[PDB]
């Protein structure tokens, strides 16, 4: 009766010692640390002169800090670390679903190319200063599509230490003017905060180039964020630490400003399967469904060309879509062979 | 007069050590073709071998390299006396660009620097 | 193409400065600042990739001799002696363009 409402109620005494506090605004001090007096700027606010908190450490107030202010009487408080957007909704978390290069099928070229460009810069360095130049930056996935080009960097998503910094490039932009280039300063500041990290910007059509003349709002307003993302790729360093990454379709629309070798040096060209490769994916899709012994995959592989992994996972798909309204065991030799031609009367 | 014996079983190697396990082989017939290539004492046909070993090695799970323990344990065996050495010359430009030839031409530049 | 044609006007700019996206004269000289920063083995040759003079930025000299020095990671190799170069340079050696046979 008594050691109850002591504690979780006298637990619950805090609302009132809390509710007691006041909140601070926060704002960037424009440095000048006028001594007894800084100039700060407040984030939608007017620059201004404010006091100090009389004991703070003025020495390491630095031009660029993050500090809390007061409301009424507004005297300096207890600085802050430099922040983060909900790039926690980017950094934090993105798809690195435990998919693993096994699930990668028919192109070991590709991802030990640029799981070399990538990482091993990152785990031995002092090999390319050695023969005498700094390793490359990024690398950009142009294809056809399906292809293995969002996931492959979700293999590399699973399989890397560094915040892989995955984010679609058309949740950047917003209705606001010049936010999106805040956004893109702010990924790449965090990308100098935290090294070495990846970024991965995919489908990027949205910030992709072959700049216009005349949309005048809809454009330009993306045309002057690509050169935020453009001058901080290419900034006054090399960033020194980080590697982005990207993956679209149509890299024939894309800016000649942001393909020059030094935004993206080593563009890989990631390509259909050509036979083998088929037979991989086909495999890979075809693994954990049951199945036969001795089904056919040779007349399945040599049957009809140009698909993509995605085409062949719907391959599988449809036959086991066979047996789900058919009734069967597993699939049978028919039902592949029945899942194909209707994925090869899918075409365009 | 012994080059058909380390040649013609080397001929038979190259598809059975070659193709494919030659993991553990890297470090025993390449040096049985380097150890069966002093035991017969030629110097002529010594460094004829070594330099066409290279430029095609083997296929996937197996590697190009450890041959350099095939050379670094091949090189201190001999100390012959006035000079002649080929041991020194060819051992320069056939070894060019490794990361595990640092003792080659490290421990060779030593040699180069007593001889 | 457009900058603004207010922007000059003699006494917001005065100046203009092409940048030429070099030739034979200048191309040897950055093939030759390029690799004056790497380790050769002289199995190279300089002029005879001067030669095949077709649009290049100095960015992509940056790029095929860079890549040409990766490409030597390979094998583990400290130098680059003829393949990395040419092998790299063909790869990226401008990844070609579309030629147009009988005009021409
Ligand atoms: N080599 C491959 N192996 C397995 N799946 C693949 C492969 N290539 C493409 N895919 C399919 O593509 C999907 C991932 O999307 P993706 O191909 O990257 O399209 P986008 O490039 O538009 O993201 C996967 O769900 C997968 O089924």
């Amino acid at each position: 009766q008594l050691k109850e409402l002591t504690k979780q109620y006298e637990k619950s005494e805090n609302d009132l010692k809390a509710l007691q506090s006041v909140g601070q605004i926060v704002g960037e001090v424009l440095k000048q640390l006028t001594e007894e007096k800084f100039i700060v700027k407040a984030t939608n606010g007017p620059r201004y002169v404010v006091g100090c908190r009389r004991q703070l450490d003025k020495s390491k107030l630095k031009p660029g800090t993050r500090v809390a202010l007061d409301m009424t009487t507004l005297t300096i408080m207890r600085y802050l670390p430099r922040e983060v957007d909900p790039l926690v909704y980017n950094m934090s978390h993105e798809d690195p679903g435990n998919v693993s290069y096994s699930e990668i099928g028919g192109l070991s070229e590709q991802i030990r190319e640029l799981r070399e460009v990538i990482e091993l810069p990152l785990t031995n360095p002092e090999l390319f200063q050695r023969v005498g130049i700094i390793p490359p930056k990024g690398c950009l996935l142009y294809g056809p599509p399906g292809t293995g080009k969002t996931l492959l960097a979700r293999a590399v998503a699973s399989q890397l230490d560094c915040n892989f910094l995955k984010v679609v490039s058309s949740s950047i932009v917003d209705k606001y003017i010049g936010e999106s280039a805040r956004l893109i300063r702010e990924m790449f500041n965090y990308a100098r905060d935290h090294q070495p990290c990846i970024i991965f910007m995919d489908e990027i059509d949205a910030i992709g180039g072959r700049r216009f003349s005349e949309g005048t709002s809809a454009d330009r307003e993306i045309q002057r964020t690509l050169m935020e993302l453009l001058n901080q790729m290419d900034g006054f360093d090399t960033l020194h630490r980080v590697k982005m990454i990207m993956a679209t379709n149509r890299p024939d629309t894309l800016d000649p400003a942001l393909l020059r070798p030094g935004r993206l040096d080593r563009k890989i060209h990631i390509d259909l399967p050509n036979e083998q490769a088929r037979l991989d994916i086909l495999k890979i899709h075809a693994g954990p469904i049951t199945k036969h012994g001795e089904i056919d995959y040779e007349a399945i592989v040599k049957l009809s060309d140009g698909f993509n992994g995605a085409d062949l996972r719907n391959v599988c798909t449809e036959a086991g879509m066979f047996a789900i309204r058919a009734d069967h065991d597993f699939v049978v030799q028919e039902d592949f062979m029945k899942a194909v031609r209707k994925v090869a009367d899918s075409k365009k | 007069g012994r080059l058909q014996e380390v040649i013609e079983t080397l001929l038979s190697l190259e598809k059975q050590t070659r193709t494919a396990s030659d993991m553990v082989s890297t470090s025993r017939i390449l040096v049985a073709v380097v150890k069966m290539c002093y035991e017969a004492k030629e110097w002529d046909l010594l460094n004829e071998n070594i330099m066409l070993l290279s430029k095609r090695r083997s296929q996937l799970k197996q590697a190009v390299a450890k041959m350099v323990q095939q050379c670094c344990t091949y090189v201190e065996e001999i100390t012959d006396l006035p000079i002649k050495l080929r041991l020194i010359d060819t051992l320069r430009m056939v070894t060019e660009g490794k990361i595990y030839v640092e003792i080659e031409r490290a421990r060779l530049t030593k040699t180069l620097a007593t001889i | 193409d457009t900058l603004d044609p207010a922007l000059l006007r003699p006494g917001r700019l005065d100046r203009k400065i092409e940048f030429p996206l070099p030739d034979r004269r200048q191309k040897r000289l950055i093939f030759s600042t390029i690799t004056s920063k790497m380790n050769l083995s002289e199995e190279v040759d300089l002029e005879d990739y001067v030669a095949r003079p077709d649009k290049i930025s100095g960015a992509d000299i940056n790029s095929i001799c860079q890549e040409s020095g990766m490409l030597a990671v390979r094998e583990n190799r400290y130098i680059v002696l003829a393949k990395d170069f040419e092998k790299a340079y063909k790869t990226v050696i401008k990844k070609d363009e579309q030629e147009h046979e009988f005009y021409k």
